[PDB]
RNA sequence: UCUGAGAGUUUGAUCCUGGCUCAGGAUUAACGCUGGCGGCAUGCCUAAUACAUGCAAGUCGAUCGAAAGUAGUAAUACUUUAGAGGCGAACGGGUGAGUAACACGUAUCCAAUCUACCUUAUAAUGGGGGAUAACUAGUUGAAAGACUAGCUAAUACCGCAUAAGAACUUUGGUUCGAAUCAAAGUUGAAAGGACCUGCAAGGGUUCGUUAUUUGAUGAGGGUGCGCCAUAUCAGCUAGUUGGUGGGGUAACGGCCUACCAAGGCAAUGACGUGUAGCUAUGCUGAGAAGUAGAAUAGCCACAAUGGGACUGAGACACGGCCCAUACUCCUACGGGAGGCAGCAGUAGGGAAUUUUUCACAAUGAGCGAAAGCUUGAUGGAGCAAUGCCGCGUGAACGAUGAAGGUCUUUAAGAUUGUAAAGUUCUUUUAUUUGGGAAGAAUGACUUUAGCAGGUAAUGGCUAGAGUUUGACUGUACCAUUUUGAAUAAGUGACGACUAACUAUGUGCCAGCAGUCGCGGUAAUACAUAGGUCGCAAGCGUUAUCCGGAUUUAUUGGGCGUAAAGCAAGCGCAGGCGGAUUGAAAAGUCUGGUGUUAAAGGCAGCUGCUUAACAGUUGUAUGCAUUGGAAAC
């Protein structure tokens, strides 16, 4: 919404998006493409997640760990 | 909200015609003083304006700084 | 009133009514607690008599309490 | 955890527990190995200054059933008052209610004190008490809520268990009073406090 | 607008919370909003709100459906992966003729007896074809329970990197499928309607018009409810066209048939 | 008693200069998974963008005329306000766009300032006139109202006279730019109300009016020093600078004006530009210091934008007045009404931060003599894991390890695990029944007695008893108060950085990550399973400032080869400087005094079951005067 757009990287097996969506963009940096220091955090208002990863659930948006 | 503000907006205007009487006639003597300096018009610029200074109209300052410039031209002679 | 929320707290402080509370004043003359009222009262009774000297009567709400300390009795001194 | 409920992990991983010794009663295998599987010739990744000193931390910690936070707004207090702060440390721990009441034989464990004392089966300086988050004073005493004095547990081990030497108590009317500071040297316990205190750089 | 379309989510998620008088749904083909109406006046009514209290632009759009497919049985085809990349040698022959079922699901046969490729790099490629079957190679139209028999293959010794036989899976599958000329899968439903049979006339020719097995009536001994079958492709705006010739005093309920093959005047509609 | 933690990384290996990240705390905080409970604290950082509706300061009949009512032929006792008049609306309440400057902070001076209302004493509260609202009448209209004639009253207004003291000018006492004290000329005061004693008589009593005299209060005014960046901003400036005369301000002054005259400030950074509410302080650091200036408190700033002015002691006024501008609302289109950066609340933005709430019980304010009235200040409630803190999901016996998972992958056995199965005890919380306080002995009212200048009395002050005020709350707390462990666990990591390992699937693919980097057929580094560890009703994730970081080095770094000694020289200003003596003491050292608010940092104490907290006892740099010391 405002003046700069910018490249992120997404995380996750798989993947939800595949064109003109919105979505939260967060700090951060990955050291496999050049300039690329943002990540699209999955559990956002459009994007779902990696529906499974128990391990690691505050990142990758899912829910708790199947009963 | 308010109830009684347009009381005094209407209480001032009279108040304020009274006030612009004094100082009129207030100038008025000034002008008698300031056309001809003597003892008699000064006395009756004193008679006519401290009953002006006594309320709140003209601070007392203004009056007193009025008569002494006054009576520096009185005894300018 | 100050302090804390169920546990009130006004201190008996010098001031001319002119502004809101907790801000400018002159003397701090003591303090009262209502939580626990037993005829007892943080009162310099030295400098309340410089204040009351100068104008700016306490708050209309101390003046049963000074009277049970005995302020009232040397302060009425000066009308006598 | 504030409670675990399940103190024999901990005992297993640590070599220690909380009494003498109750926590190998034989049923089945009696092992001093660290608990789960992970292999009965390792024993771990890194052995530094550290590990020690957390290992010592937790000892110390989980010995008394307390969280980290309070334990850090713990040293935070003692920072107030100086001194031997090394041996402070253990004597203000030990001022908490839990641990007096067992050192005056009225309970086993700190768990099963905390149990009684939340429920509302103490009395202390006729104020109900139900928390043992409070800092003993000397020259204080603890009642027991005569109307509560028949639990059978506290019946039972009143006589059955060992009075510390810096507390004293009428245990036929079930009352006990605080009479000094602890020591080291007069309760068991071979912890190097040195390390719980440097370890903690929050100060 | 997708803005446009982000609001009007937002409005109508409430709108929905304060007068339930219509459903909305949201189904992955492309990104379509599938709302119940009662006749054109719901939709004006809907639109109005939107635009005159959220302040919002939006122009409705067409009914966009899609059809399943199936192809041809070939008889050969050649995949070729040649490249000098990744550090290493990349490679793959790939040879499969590609047979879809209608009994069962997917299956994969392995048709290479002498082990000229190894077991490991099979399971792979399989998935790719699963991971292919999703998108054609004409639209990207579901292809749903059909069969590969990988017939011959060929790789590197050392080279033939895995990846590239999945990568090499769907190039070959789009070539000789542009030869294949795959035929559509239409979804057809049945239509239950409730008809006072004075006004069967107007109904029944609109279903002719549709595409539709019709020649006589089923009664229900006092009331006729035909059933009819039906294309899903033409029958929104055959909704609004039953309403008007019926004077509304008919109605009906959609239920899912089954999937049943298309004609010419379907298929040569695929393409643009 | 008090004051300083390291580790990884460039090369075959090593050293060195230098950079980056991790190991620390924290908020005006958000996101994902969850999810007992109390207290405290906190809750638009962005759009000073508009704002629906109601509420946001009124009061005085013991001030006045006019108008209704209760009962009473009349007089009347009381409740009311449409209006006049008086006081107060200039407070309180919020919001940070402009302002980089005596605005703020600090010590100060007003031989330049007013100060109603409160405190002190005093000359006193004399006498008349004319007034106009409401009301009555006539037009207009849907109301809205306005317009036009008539009558009224005062503490409203304007005159008549008396003055201690004041003001003004001459004469004489008198001062470290001016002031004291005498005689004289001049000149100006108002208004009554309530009550008592009296037949009337007058007098007294209470409020209050006017001229004073006192302090205090509050505001204003100029200066010292301190107080962002930028030289890719070199000259800025014309009421600007100064004399004279007048005007004017509350006073002093180009503050304004008429004449005359031409500097002021600057390289020690004007001026232009960018950014910004300042201060106590929050946070970090041992500190010098760095960062932001949320609550809270003081100051200024503005009130849709910009100009003005009246009112009053106090304004150029958050919700007074006029105009212009932009915007917005209603209308029977004649004309009107309006400003939530007051309280909640709505739109929009943003990732995002509360209910279109109960009462003046406590405090304050305004009026009133009081019963009292208004109080969106305030006291509360409620939402909001937003933070801090206590607090629970029980406790004690109970196998050669129940079943089973997992592993051992090769079973024999281990592990999950005293956890469980089972036994006993118990109810914070939960559910039900009862009692149920403090916060308020505050203010008045009425009966008693006393005090005082005083009287015949009535009124003001103190001592005594009774009337009561509680929104919160069925709160807290407890009670043979019923039941029963019952009603209550998550989240990150497990190669090393820094704590804890194994199996299966995955074959430089899917995929990981703050750092080193893993994965090309055995991944402890991916996915998942078991187990384990680090915190905890929270856990982790990104952004901000700090520490680490002597990584802007006064504390506490360098310039030969790594960045860095100008190409060299002459030198303005600045900075720094041979020895002896004297004088004062410009700083410094060292006392006293006054000033650095409150709250807050720090130490002790006290009541909150207890810590969280709150209150209290002290402490805290700096500034100016004053006396010593004269080594520098």
């Amino acid at each position: 919404t405002n003046g700069f757009e910018v490249l992120t990287y997404i995380p996750g097996e798989g993947h939800n998006l595949q064109e003109h969506s919105v979505t939260l963009l967060r700090g951060g940096r990955v050291k496999d493409l050049p300039g690329v220091r943002y990540h699209i955090v999955r559990g956002t208002l459009d994007t779902v997640g990696v529906e499974k990863r128990r391990q690691q659930r505050s990142a990758y948006g899912a829910k708790k760990p199947k009963a | 909200n308010i109830k009684s503000n347009e009381k005094r907006l209407r209480q001032n205007i009279k108040r304020n015609l009274n006030n612009k009487g004094q100082k009129t006639k207030l100038k008025t003597n000034v002008k008698n003083f300031h056309k001809e300096i003597n003892l008699d018009n000064l006395g009756n610029v004193y008679s006519q304006a401290d009953r002006l200074a006594r309320k709140g109209i003209i601070s007392t300052n203004r009056a007193r700084r009025l008569k002494s410039r006054n009576v520096a031209v009185l005894n300018k002679t | 009133r100050m302090g804390r929320v169920h546990y009130p707290t006004y201190r008996i402080v010098a001031v001319d009514s002119r502004v809101k509370r907790d801000g400018k004043y002159i003397a701090l003359i003591g303090h009262l607690n209502p939580a626990l009222k037993e005829n007892k009262c943080k009162i310099d009774e030295a400098v309340a008599l410089e204040w009351l000297n100068k104008g700016a009567k306490p708050t209309d709400t101390v003046r049963s309490l000074f009277s049970q300390t005995g302020l009232w009795k040397k302060f009425v001194e000066s009308k006598k | 955890m504030k409670y675990t409920g399940s103190i024999f992990k901990r005992s297993r991983r640590l070599g220690f527990s909380l009494l003498e010794n109750n926590k190998e009663f034989s049923k089945g295998k009696k092992r001093k190995t660290i608990p789960g599987q992970h292999g009965n010739r390792f024993r771990s990744s890194t052995m530094s200054g550290y590990a020690q000193q957390l290992q010592e931390k937790q000892r110390m910690q989980y010995m008394y059933g307390i969280t980290d936070k309070q334990f850090r707004r713990l040293f935070r207090l003692v920072l107030k008052q100086r001194g031997n702060l090394a041996v402070n440390l253990f004597r203000v721990l030990e001022s908490r209610l839990d641990n007096i009441v067992y050192r005056m034989g009225f309970a086993p464990t700190r768990r099963s004190a905390r149990q009684l004392v939340n429920h509302g089966h103490v009395l202390l300086n006729d104020r109900t008490v139900d928390t043992p988050s409070i800092i003993l004073n000397p020259g204080d005493k603890v009642r027991l809520k005569a109307k509560t004095i028949k639990i059978p547990i506290v019946k039972a081990a009143s006589e059955s268990g060992v009075v510390s030497p810096f507390v004293e108590t009428n245990n036929k009317t079930f009352e006990g009073t605080y009479v000094r500071f602890p020591e080291r040297s007069e309760l068991p316990a071979g912890i190097n406090e040195s390390y719980v205190v440097e370890w903690y750089k929050r100060l | 607008t997708k803005a446009d379309q982000e609001k009007m989510s937002i409005a109508l998620s409430k709108l929905a919370e304060e007068d339930p008088t219509f459903k909305t749904f949201t189904d992955p083909e492309t990104g379509q909003t599938i709302i119940a109406g009662m006749g054109e006046l719901h939709l004006d009514i809907l639109v109005d709100r939107m635009r005159r209290e959220f302040k919002v632009e939006v122009n409705v759009g067409a009914p966009q459906v899609s059809f399943r497919e199936t192809f041809n049985k070939e008889s050969e085809v050649e995949g070729k992966y040649i490249k000098q990349s990744g550090g290493r040698g990349q490679y793959g022959h790939v040879k499969i003729r590609f047979e879809p079922n209608k009994d069962k699901g997917f299956e994969f046969v392995d048709k290479i007896v002498g082990g000229r490729i190894p077991r490991e790099y099979i399971k792979p490629v399989q998935a790719g074809l699963e991971n292919a079957m999703a998108s054609g190679p004409l639209a990207g139209y579901p292809m749903i329970d059909i069969k590969a028999t990988l017939f011959d293959g060929s790789f590197h010794e050392v080279d033939s990197s895995e990846m590239a036989f999945k990568i090499a899976a769907s190039l070959a599958l789009k070539e000789a499928g542009k030869v294949c000329s795959p035929v559509l899968l239409e979804p057809i439903m049945a239509i239950e309607v409730t008809v006072p049979e004075q006004y069967f006339g107007d109904t029944m020719g609109d279903i002719s018009s549709r595409r539709g097995l019709i020649e006589g009536t089923e009664q229900r001994d006092n009331v006729q409810v035909i059933k009819a079958k039906v294309p899903l492709k033409e029958m929104f705006g055959y909704a609004t066209d039953l309403r008007s010739f019926s004077q509304g005093r008919g109605n009906y309920v959609m239920q899912f048939s089954h999937y049943a093959e298309t004609p010419k005047s379907v298929v040569n509609e695929i393409i643009a």
